[PDB]
């Protein structure tokens, strides 16, 4: 009763307090407002289109000079509640990531300190278009930049001063959070003739990539490669499996094509760089080429691919004669070339196969640099 | 104090929320409309759907809100929620394929003698004619017409800023496309009394070069096995059967390709160009491989006494080798050579043609960037 | 001035928005509907759902809105916002799948006399017959009824306004094409109750479907397959050497036909085509089936094909001769005389089935094209 | 006729949230009923549906029987939602989605205090269809709905025919069919042990489905497939030597086709409901097809290999003849096809049996529940 | 009568709902909460989403609701509209994926004393771990914590009430089964702040998953593919004359299972499981590859099996003798002996690594089964 009825009638929040009027002690420098950013969770990542759905605790602070109470308000309880429509609430806009209005971080219950200072901090399910670019894929995986602040007010109606991103990074993400710096600021611009709205700039530098696609995807390559590798070992052990060897090309071919087909599918869902996508398709082509090589190299050669005396001489004639045919073929066989073929298949597989993990490394060394 | 409570009061006493800052039927209130684009997030080039985001900067004057000592001379600039001015319930004649997000019900910047500034960024579901003509290198242009959906230009005039402002002013860097220019022209179709919408032109250029690359490899690599199946005959005539295996294989491959092409244009189709002739190029390798298959088919087969025994022996062998020698005369390799070089003409001709069309398509229809 | 404030205030006070301009117990509130689809955004024949542009022309009179020199004398006709108006709960009978979009908070015009129009720019969600009889070449007429929702002909009555085509603003992006559309009025009294029930506008959409791209891809692999099966006939009789070789094709091709089945039934499931369309493929495709199985079982139909010194010479020569016999036997197995029969046997069959498939194809194309 | 005064009189005492309960120990008399009009989504695997229900709402409240100025004026009144007791409806076992357009609509107050109201509602629900509803014997859909607010000691719902229908307006584009709709009015006491009964509304719906389209897509392929394998089976006796592998090419092709089927329709049942009986015949008649199929290669796998100076030299050569003959003899005792020929008739009648077992039983699972 | 107007009027004036029945600086507001779960309509193991219903049994007290003969006296227990209540923003800590639905606009239980309860039939979408360890045979316990949202201990406190199982009303149509469900309370103060924070109810759902559908089809193609592999090994003995044939079936086999793994990734990522599982299939099947690698590589492992008149009689039988020892050479390689070790070598090794697959598989379920 300590003037309580009278006093909250004095404040009348809505009626006596100007909620449509922001208590910035009138036209001056600004109401000292401060924003605090704490991610509570990251539910979805879209690397390809630079869009992220993430939850944040919108911790907000500013002193409501008309909020200061007396005994039957202040001291009656040095802390009490008052809804959004009865509390000045900063119009915090997610500067480059609010291209998706904020949810339940809107007009929510706020905390009333005793000497005007107020505290409003609810949950924000939001969507953002963070600095992915086609450079959010090299190993550094860029730095996702975001700015928060009270949209409406300027530098003479609002001043917002300034937590790791992995503090509530989602563990079900296909990426890795390496760092998350936080520093506020204020800034005018060229077309504006005055300074204004201060903001929470929070850069998130992350990284991502599976250690799983590598598993089932290179797996078939050394397996498949041994087929093409054996392909050339097999032309020796038994090149006579002509048609059947041919079958395997169809078969290793259809395998190759849609394998690449699964590749862009996951690709579009992921903006993949040009550097990596080529080593994949470049090398399967390496075999594709050698499958075509397989073709020709496997089917490439033009062919390998006194009366009684009179009569039997006829046969010795037919004898020798087609013995020339028979041999016209082994002429083509080309067998002392055999090992060199599969030797100069080994050498190149070694060259290229190495060239890749050689390149793997020559770029694996400098990032680790 | 200077009649502050008074002013303050009278104002809210007499001020009308739901009224237009103009006096009767005339030149009206000249509202300024101008949007600084943020960026764009999705171009459904296939249905001509456009989801972008920009700032709705509106501004005109409320000579009904000019203040006095304390709010006018006291603080020349003060923020106040809209909800109190006629708001262009703007729809887009083509576009405006959906509602406003961060567009209406937000505070505004009110100046001393009545100027009003309202700068809200928003996401808007639009639809421009990017039609099934958003892929030719000559591409096309579109009509983006903004304007209110209950008001008729009679109690306000709309006016623009630049027309060159450009749309690449806030073009999405995430766009698999690119832009040349954004024209802005004010309109009032006379089919309706209501002066209305403003047409904004997109002279769009979208060149995402990524899979047509390994699409080329099929055409050419398939050609590898193709030229190969055309080369395999005088390479390994026994190709006879293995050959057919090749086309089963070759045809299934191209049919699966048939599978990914329709489902991929399924979201970003435009003219057939590429497909038009690769469709022909398709039919070409298709039929060429099948008639070579008929080239393959055309062969109906391929697809004293002591001494008497001798004599009977002499005739046995010789007699049928001519018979199988006849088969030689029948399956000689004249055709293979001739059509493997007709294969030379066909494939290198039809090849250098779409090669050419494609060649002509990227360079020739490129300058209409306007 | 001219009773300025007294004018305006009086009007507010004694006037209840919710009141319906009931005039004695008779004519009901006479209110007419008039729909002008400006255009259509999208449709799904499968799910029979459409998102369309509608400007609803709603008319009625409220003799309470008539004026004298202090309302009509002020400015003849004027703009009064909806709210104050009694909005008929309009509803598409067997349709209505969605709320009227942009019907709310719009404005209307009051005349010096009273007559009011409410014509807010709508676009909404619809629901009309398509049945499995819409994608036909012979179409189906989308039966769409419109009229007053919760009020009877005794409280109120919705009436029509005019004739106009549906292809007047039919979507050129539709996978379908219009024949005609008409709409006539009706009053529905039910044998249920002896009472006189609501009035209604019945739309009839008569349009025939199928964009032609589909047409080409499918019938050509058929004449394609026709030639391979054509080859399936000619390959054997002109060369039985690659019977198994064709074994391959039979596998590669029915599977081609199998996979085409996934694609076109989803089309089937993508677009509702009268099932009697399906039987075309049914027997057609399945003869590829019955013919093969016989053609190739028959292809297959064949048993295995698919002094003393002088005497020595005759016991030896006798050995060569009866195996001589043997050779001829298996050839007496795969004859080339009837493979020719099956060739013309079925090719006439195919030219029959084919021309029979072309029959009903052509026939109701003699009805549709008209 | 006190028209103004009366309206103003009751509105004085007019009470909103209080039920028109004479007193508190005998509840009010509430009438309800539902006419189906749209069964929008049948997802039986998850047991949920969406229907546009005519919520026929009726009750009594003489709290407003009127005089000459309102009752007599017109024995019919349409007064706003928010203005009388309203049953917040929902289906205990079904309604999984708050009603849409099922509330906030014009009700009906006759003159004696009779109240009638009927909004249309599209909403989600969950009826049976629990590992059953796919048979030929149907699981009766049992939906009970009531106000979810108060309990029958103050509120009382009524109903009517429990014998007469759901097919009243059962959708013709449903992949099913209804044969009866029973409905009972009842008290509240469930398995969960709740007391103070709030009466509800039971909705039985025993309906049929299964109008197979996939049936013959399944029936002709299998016959073609069976024949194909029976080709594999009898074709060998007809087929040449180059056919053992011929047969193999078919196995490869036969199951490529097989599991592709195994992938196709399994998808089918996941997007829609499920049941194992029909499922059992297919995969196991299918596994037997596979079984005797690979059995066949194991059958075309089984057998051992089919899978003076003059005379001294005339002596030995006449030996290679008899010698190799002994060898070709090998072939004989090895490939005397008793097992193969019989394998044809093996699968044949086994074919007839698998088929008869299955289609005969399919005859039964259509004929008991018939 | 009985202070009729005086009693309800006084109640509205000095009564407030924004406020909470705080009683001195102590135990907070005594909130009694509990789960009454009777239906789980939809959940996804993959996304770990759960849309179920649980009546939120709340129980706490507010003396201000106590009364005398003019409210208690009226009718003992009276149920007040919930509005008058301070409703806590309750929410699923690591869950809460959805709004609670059906809690608003409901009934509240008041007593002569003040006791109050309100069990709302709340239905909502949740979000709790299931991870890849959700559906094993050995289960995971989804940690579900619930408690006040934005209010700290200094103002409101909740506590469990009773233990009740999760299977008390668990879904019998679930693709899973329960073992146990425990719920204990706690208050969480954080090292951050010296303050006394919110209270919460933590549920733990312990239940094993996985229907057996996916299981039946993983192992059928395995045994069946092991049949063709078994054929793989046995054929060279019974029909090595079809080694190539073997090749065909490996292109067959390989593509089939390479395609089998396609299904896996879709299904697995379409329905969650701990990777440790696929590891089984991984090597076991790479084993059929590793083995066909060696076995058919080994299968093809072999060089090529993969007077004077008296004189010529001698040049001739010479011709024959040279070739004869030569044919002996190719058979010299296909010794038909190591073929039996390879099937037995691997038959045992597959019977053993199969029994190995069988091992951890059954060991793990001799762990699960428990």
């Amino acid at each position: 009763v300590n003037e309580e009825e009278r006093l909250i009638n004095d404040l009348l929040i809505v009626n006596k307090y100007n909620k449509h009027v922001r208590p910035v002690k009138h036209n001056n420098e600004v109401v000292n407002i401060a924003l605090s950013l704490t991610l509570s969770n990251l539910i979805s990542l879209k690397e390809t289109d630079e869009t992220l759905t993430t939850n944040v605790w919108m911790d907000h602070a500013w002193y409501d000079h008309r909020l200061t109470w007396n005994a039957s308000e202040y001291s009656d309880i040095s802390i009490l509640r008052l809804r959004p429509e009865l509390i000045w609430i900063p119009d915090i806009v997610l500067q480059n990531n609010n291209d998706g209005q904020y949810n339940v971080a809107y007009f929510c219950n706020v905390l009333v300190r005793p000497n005007g200072y107020v505290t409003w901090l609810p949950p924000a399910i939001f969507r953002s278009s963070c600095p992915i670019n086609v450079l959010y894929f090299p190993f550094d995986w860029q730095n996702c930049s975001l700015k928060f602040t009270a949209l409406n007010y300027n530098a003479n109606e609002i001043s917002m001063d300034l937590i790791i991103d992995p503090e509530a990074f989602t563990e079900n993400g296909e990426w890795e959070i390496i760092h998350k710096p936080a520093k506020k600021n204020i800034y005018g611009d060229k077309f504006p003739n005055g300074t204004n709205y201060q903001d929470v700039t929070f850069y998130l530098i992350i990284r991502r990539k599976p250690l799983f696609y590598v598993i089932n995807f290179i797996t078939p390559c050394v397996l498949i490669s041994f087929l093409a590798a054996l392909a050339f070992y097999l032309p020796a052990e038994s090149g006579e499996k002509m048609s059947t060897a041919i079958c395997v090309l169809l078969a290793q071919a259809v395998f190759l094509l849609l394998t690449s087909q699964r590749l862009p599918e996951t690709a579009l869902a992921v903006p993949l760089i040009g550097k990596y996508l080529m080593f994949i398709m470049s090398l399967v082509t390496g075999v594709v080429v050698n499958c075509g090589i397989v073709l020709n190299f496997h089917f490439r050669t033009p062919s390998t691919h006194s009366g009684i005396d009179s009569t039997n001489y006829i046969v010795k004639q037919i004898k020798e004669k087609n013995a020339y045919d028979e041999e016209v073929g082994n002429w083509n066989l080309v067998g002392q070339t055999i090992d060199r073929l599969s030797m100069f298949i080994i050498t190149p597989v070694m060259v290229l196969g190495t060239i890749f993990i050689f390149v793997m490394g020559n770029f694996n060394r400098p990032p680790a640099k | 104090s200077v009649m502050e409570d008074t002013l303050l009061s009278v104002l809210f006493e007499n001020y009308n929320p739901k009224v237009r800052p103009s006096q009767t039927v005339g030149d009206k209130v000249t509202v300024r409309v101008g949007l600084t684009l943020t960026s764009l997030l999705i171009l459904n080039e296939k249905n001509e759907e456009m989801t972008t985001s920009v700032f709705l900067n509106l501004a005109w004057t409320d000579y009904r809100l000019q203040w006095d000592p304390a709010a006018y001379e006291g603080i020349k600039d003060l923020s106040i929620p809209s909800d109190d001015v006629w708001q262009p319930d703007i729809v887009l004649m083509n576009n405006n394929d959906g509602s406003f997000e961060i567009t209406l019900h937000v505070n505004v910047l009110v100046q001393h003698t009545g100027a009003v500034s309202w700068h809200p960024s928003a996401i808007y579901r639009s639809s421009c004619t990017i039609k099934v003509m958003y892929f030719p290198f000559d591409w096309q242009n579109c009509t983006m017409v903004f304007k209110s959906y209950t008001y008729d230009t009679s109690e306000v005039i709309l006016q623009h800023a630049l027309d060159a402002m450009i749309n690449q002013d806030a073009f999405t860097e995430n766009g698999q496309w690119s832009i040349e220019h954004k024209p802005s022209r004010k309109n009032w179709r006379s089919d309706d009394p209501s002066y209305e919408d403003v047409t904004f032109y997109l002279i769009i250029q979208r060149k995402p070069l990524f899979y047509i690359v390994y699409t080329i490899v099929p055409c050419i690599l398939i050609s590898i096995l193709a030229i190969l199946v055309f080369y395999l005959p005088p390479d390994a005539g026994e190709k006879m059967s293995l050959s057919i295996s090749a086309l089963l294989a070759l045809t299934v491959f191209l049919l699966l390709l048939a599978d990914k092409v329709p489902e991929t244009s399924l979201s970003v189709p435009i003219i057939i160009s590429y497909l038009m002739f690769i469709m022909i190029l398709v039919a070409f390798s298709v039929i060429l491989s099948v008639v070579v298959l008929n080239l393959h088919h055309r062969s109906p087969n391929t697809h004293e006494a002591v001494e008497a025994i001798k004599y009977i022996a002499e005739q046995l062998e010789s007699a049928s080798e001519f018979d199988d020698l006849k088969k030689d005369w029948q399956y000689v390799a004249m055709v293979a050579d001739r059509l493997f070089l007709y294969i030379f003409i066909t494939m290198c001709s039809i090849g250098t043609f779409s090669i050419f069309l494609d060649a002509s398509h990227n360079v020739p229809p490129d300058n209409p960037f306007a | 001035s001219e009773h300025e404030t007294r004018l305006v205030a009086n009007l507010l006070e004694n006037y209840n928005k919710v009141i319906r301009p009931v005039e004695h117990h008779t004519h009901f509130v006479d209110i007419t509907v008039g729909l002008q689809l400006i255009q259509l955004i999208n449709v799904d024949e499968v799910n029979q759902i459409v998102e369309t542009n509608v400007r609803l022309r709603q008319q009625w009179i409220d003799v309470r809105l008539r004026w004298n020199p202090a309302d009509y004398g002020g400015i003849k006709k004027i703009r009064l916002p909806s709210d104050d108006v009694w909005l008929p709960d309009l509803v598409l009978y067997n349709n209505a799948d969605g709320d009227f979009a942009i019907v709310h908070m719009t404005k209307l015009l009051l005349d010096y006399t009273g007559k009011i129009m409410w014509t807010p720019p709508a676009i909404f969600k619809s629901y009309c017959e398509i049945i499995v009889t819409h994608f036909p070449f012979d179409q189906q007429n989308c039966t769409m009824k419109l009229g007053i929702w919760t009020y009877d002909g005794t409280k109120v009555s919705i009436s029509p306004e005019s004739d106009r085509p549906d292809l007047s603003t039919f979507m050129e992006s539709g996978e379908w094409v219009m024949k005609d559309y008409r709409g006539w009025k009706h009053w529905v009294y039910y044998t249920c109750c002896p009472d006189t029930p609501y009035l209604d506008i019945t739309y009839h959409f008569i349009m025939q479907r199928i964009p032609l791209y589909f047409v080409v891809n499918v019938i050509i692999p058929c004449l394609l397959f026709s030639f391979l099966t054509v080859l399936v006939f000619y390959l054997p009789t002109d060369s039985g050497e690659k019977m198994t070789l064709s074994i391959s094709v039979l596998l590669s091709l029915t599977v081609f036909l199998l996979v085409i089945v996934e694609l076109i039934p989803s089309t089937s499931s993508a677009v509702p085509l009268i099932g009697k369309y399906m039987l075309f493929t049914m027997i057609f495709v399945i003869s590829s089936i019955i013919v093969t199985v016989v053609v190739i079982n028959t292809h297959h139909r064949s048993p295995s094909t698919h002094s003393a010194i002088e005497g020595v010479k005759y016991i030896a020569e006798h050995m060569k001769s009866d195996e001589e016999s043997s050779n001829a036997a298996e050839e007496w197995k795969y004859v080339a005389m009837v493979i020719d029969h099956i060739l013309l046997c079925v090719f006439m069959l195919i030219c029959i089935i084919g021309t029979v498939s072309v029959f009903a194809g052509r026939l109701i194309e003699l009805s549709q094209e008209g | 006729n006190e028209e103004g005064r009366l309206i103003e009189k009751l509105l004085g005492d007019y009470d909103k949230r209080i039920k028109p309960a004479k007193t508190l120990d005998h509840v009010i008399d509430v009438t309800l009923k539902l006419t189906l009009t749209n069964l929008i989504s049948l997802n039986e695997k998850e047991e949920a549906l969406t229907t546009n229900v005519w919520i026929e709402i009726q009750w009594n409240d003489y709290r407003l029987s009127w005089n000459t100025s309102e009752y007599e004026g017109i024995d019919l009144v349409r007064i706003p939602s928010e203005l009388l007791w309203l049953p917040d409806v929902v289906l205990e076992n079904n309604v999984d989605g708050q009603f849409e357009v099922a509330y906030y609509a014009n009700v009906l107050v006759y003159n004696d205090g009779s109240m009638y109201w009927l909004p249309p509602a599209i909403y989600r629900s969950t009826c049976p269809i629990a590992v059953t509803y796919f048979p030929f014997d149907w699981q009766n859909c049992s939906l009970v709905f009531r106000s979810q607010t108060y309990n029958a000691h103050e509120v009382n719902l009524q109903l009517s025919a429990e014998e007469g229908i759901d097919p009243e307006d059962f959708t013709e584009n449903g992949e099913w069919t209804i044969r009866h709709r029973p409905a009972k009015k009842n008290y509240n006491w469930q398995l969960t042990k709740d007391d103070i009964d709030f009466q509800e509304i039971i909705f039985f719906l025993i309906i049929q489905r299964k109008p197979l389209f996939y049936i013959i897509n399944i029936i002709a392929p299998c016959v073609l497939i069976s024949s194909l394998v029976v080709l594999v089976y009898f074709l060998p006796a007809q087929a040449g030597g180059q056919k053992c592998t011929l047969s193999i090419s078919v196995l490869l092709a036969q199951t490529i086709f097989l599991f592709l089927i195994a992938q196709k329709v399994p998808e089918t049942s996941l997007n829609v409901p499920l049941i194992g009986k029909y499922l059992i015949f297919v995969m196991f008649v299918s596994l037997v097809i596979v079984t005797n199929c690979v059995i066949v290669l194991n059958v075309s796998l089984r057998t051992p290999n089919t899978h003076s100076c003059v005379e001294a030299c005339n002596f030995i050569a006449k030996s290679t003849k008899e010698q190799n003959d002994s060898g070709s003899e090998n072939e004989n005792w090895v490939l005397i096809g008793k097992v193969i020929d019989k394998a044809c008739f093996w699968i044949a009648l086994l074919l007839f049996s698998l088929g008869t077992l299955a289609i005969f039983l399919t005859g039964h699972l259509n004929q008991v529940p018939e």
